[PDB]
Formats: C-alpha cells, structure tokens, sequence
C-alpha cells in the first residue's frame, strides 16, 4: 500500500485536474446542488404563475 | 525569414481547416444518413433531411438538431486543438528548415535544435489552451452571428460541401466500373435493397451467399447503397445551400451548414488571436535562446563539440593536416633551436 | 478459373440458383453421355461374342 501510495498520490492530482478541465469546458463551472436546481424551477414556475 | 513569413493568418486557416472538418461530422452526424453494417430492415426515422426546406418553423426535432449540433461543437476541445494544432505546425516548419539547413549532418546537433523547439512549445502549451477557453466563454453562450458572416459562412459551405460530394461520385463510378457491369451492381443493390425493405430475409450475421452474391459482392453492396443516399442528400444540401432561403440569416435552423461554418470562423478567429499572443511570440523569443544555450551546453559539457568537428569527413582531415604540419614545424623549431643553444 | 467454398451458392456474374441449376446439368451430361456410349457398345457388333 505504502509504495503504491505517492505514485496513486499523483494519479489522484492529475485526474481531478481533468475533472476541472471538463468542469471548465463543458459546465463552465456552475456549480450545482439538488435545493438550487429545485428552488429555480419553482421560482421559474411561481414567475409562469405569477 | 521563416518568422516573416508565418505570423497570425496562417494560424487563422491551420484552425479553421480542423474546425472545418468538426463541422463536417456535428453537420453529418446530426442531419444525414448513417452507414449500412448488416442486411437487416433499417426502423424508419420520421423526420427526413429531404424535407427541410418546406418544414413547419418551428419545429421541435429541427430546433433540437441544430441546438445540440452547435453547443456539441461549441463545448469542444477547442483550445487544446488550437494549441496542438499550432504546435505541430511550428515544429513541422522547425523540422524542415532543419532538414534544409547546414544540421542536415551533425544529427546530435540537430536532435538537440529540434528538442528546443519542443520543449519550447510543450511548456507553453497549457496556458494557451485554457486562456484560449476562456476568451472563447462569452461566445460558447452567445455566437451572434451578423449578416457579414453568415454570408462569408455560404461561400464557404457551397465549397467545403461539393468538396465532400466529389470525392463521393467518383468513388461510386468507381466501383461500378470494379465490380463490372453498371447493371451487375445494380443487381447486387437491388438486392440489397430488397434485403433492406421486407421482401426478403437473410438472418445471416456474416452472409457468404445469398441470391448468388458473394461475401465481397455483399459489402460492394452495402458500399453502394451506402454511396447513393448520401450523395443524393450532399447535392440536395448544396441546392440548400445556394437557395435564395439561405442567403438572409433569418432562417438559421434552416441553414445548419451555414450557421455551423460562421460559428466556426468566429471560434477560429478569436481564439487565433490569443493563439498568436500567448504562443507565437513566445517561440520566437524562447526558441533562439533555447537552441543557442542547449547547443553549448551539448558541446562544452559533452565535448560533442569534438565530435561535430569528427563528424564530417571533409573537416576530419582539414582539421587533421592543420595539426600534422603544426607538429612537425615545432619539431624543426625544436631541433635548430637546439643547434642554437650549442654550437657545435 | 478458381474460387473458395465459403459460399458455393454464389460465384462468378452467375446468379446462386443458376450456379446450382448449371452444376446439376452437367452432371446430367456426363451421366448421359457415358450412359449412352455405353448402350451403344453394349449393343455394339463387339460384345456380342
């Protein structure tokens, strides 16, 4: 484990650099939650009710 | 004289080039036709290309195709394919003038130029890609698109669009005239054609015989089906293309071609500007510096120096029978010298 | 003229059937003509004694 340890240590640096790189090209970095999501489509509709 | 000549248009139509073949397959693999594998019925899409032009406005599909077409492009690596694209075009022309230049021998030499200019662009690599991202992000929202471009967008799609027909037609013809008669391949895309409606089965996964074609005449076939309908559809999507429809920008999911080509000179155009800052004039600072320090370094700290001068045979021996006559010179020197020193 | 046997329905610009049809005939022929040959030897002045 210990061995392995560092070489995984920088695997684990560079893929979640390309999460980013993804995360930056594809979403432009909004960032999400489930509430939020939520709390705008009500907020869209209740505008659509209003 | 190579940095004259290269600057920024030249990056404007290296990027455009591959920008304009993403374009071709978003256009492709959104609108036409995909390509036959087995022999089996195809299930019968609703919505056909051939009907574009007399189709409701504002349709759902149509809207959707386009849309995801254009973010599908937009939402690309765009920055890493301008900052590879560029960098293989740099070192390419290094490459060359490498090859005509006075390190055609001396391969050390030239190996040690050569990864000069490599690392040169590999360090610089990653800040042009992501720069060129986010001076891209305001147009990956918003590719406006004015009436100048989307008319230089129709003189490029006619071009770029009968360029992927011609290719198609002659290669047509020549399977026919391969296969052998006009009529013999018609045969077999008549059956294939009837393989591919209900009037006959075939149930084989790899079919060696059937209706006494064989395995090669089968995917002939198949080729030759394939060929038909997209060169039908090329054509009509030319006619699109030059119809008075496509001349305003109004009709733009009408117009995919078009649109898709203007959203890729603009993508193209911007980014080439931050393309060249970031990284042209990079090289041609960082370069010259770069081979001058790692070509002394390579010939004091390694003694190549020794070794250039060994390499060509030419200047082994002139430096060879410089050293000789040197030697024995000192020599004479030495001797008449000692008569001098003593009489006698 | 060659060819291999993955599919010995089809050769040829010859249909499947017809490849099929046109073996069959030729077998046909030769059975006949040997058959007849035969017939007319063992009819023949020669085999009588």
């Amino acid at each position: 484990m210990s061995s392995k340890l560092n070489e995984t240590t920088e695997a684990i640096q560079r893929e979640l650099e390309e999460t980013t790189y993804q995360f930056k090209v594809q979403y432009n970095e909004q960032p999400m939650s489930a509430e939020s999501y939520l709390a705008a489509s009500l907020d869209d509709f209740k505008h659509q009710f209003h | 004289e190579f940095a004259s000549s290269f600057g920024r248009p030249q990056l404007q139509t290296l990027l455009k080039d591959a920008l304009d073949q993403k374009v071709l397959d978003q256009l492709a693999a959104r609108y036409w036709n995909r390509p036959i594998e087995d022999l089996s019925p195809a299930p019968r899409e609703p919505d056909n290309i051939i009907d574009l032009p007399k189709a409701d406005p504002d349709s759902p599909y149509w809207h959707r195709q386009l849309d995801t077409a254009c973010s599908g492009l937009t939402r690309l690596g765009v920055g890493r394919l301008a900052a590879t694209v560029a960098a293989s075009a740099i070192q390419q022309h290094v490459e060359k003038l490498l090859d005509k230049s006075s390190f055609a021998k001396h391969p050390s030499a030239r190996k040690v130029i050569s990864d000069a200019a490599a690392t040169v662009l590999a360090d610089r690599s990653y800040a042009t890609s992501d720069g060129i991202e986010i001076s891209l992000k305001p147009y990956k929202f918003d590719p406006d698109i004015q009436p100048n471009e989307w008319a230089q967008g129709r003189e490029h799609v006619v071009g770029v669009l009968q360029a992927e027909l011609e290719q198609c037609q002659a290669a047509m013809k020549a399977l026919e005239n391969s296969v052998g008669g006009r009529k013999k391949l018609k045969e077999v895309m008549s059956f294939v054609d009837k393989a591919r409606k209900g009037e006959i089965i075939v149930e084989g996964d790899h079919p060696s015989g059937a209706g006494g074609f064989s395995a090669a005449l089968l995917a002939r076939g198949r080729e030759a089906v394939f060929l038909r309908d997209r060169a039908d559809i090329l054509s009509l999507r030319i006619q699109a293309a030059k119809s008075r429809q496509c001349k305003t920008l109004t009709n733009k999911y009408y117009c995919p071609e078009v649109f898709l080509d203007a959203v890729a000179t603009k993508l193209a155009q911007t980014a080439v500007l931050f393309l060249n800052v970031e990284m042209l004039n990079d090289f041609y600072v960082r370069f010259p510096r770069e081979v001058e320090a790692k070509l002394h370094e390579h010939m004091h700290a390694g003694g190549g120096l020794e070794k250039f001068a060994r390499e060509d045979p030419k200047v082994r021996r002139h430096l060879d029978l410089i050293r000789r006559k040197e030697l024995l010179e000192t020599v004479l020197g030495k001797i008449e010298e000692l008569h001098r020193i003593s009489s006698g």
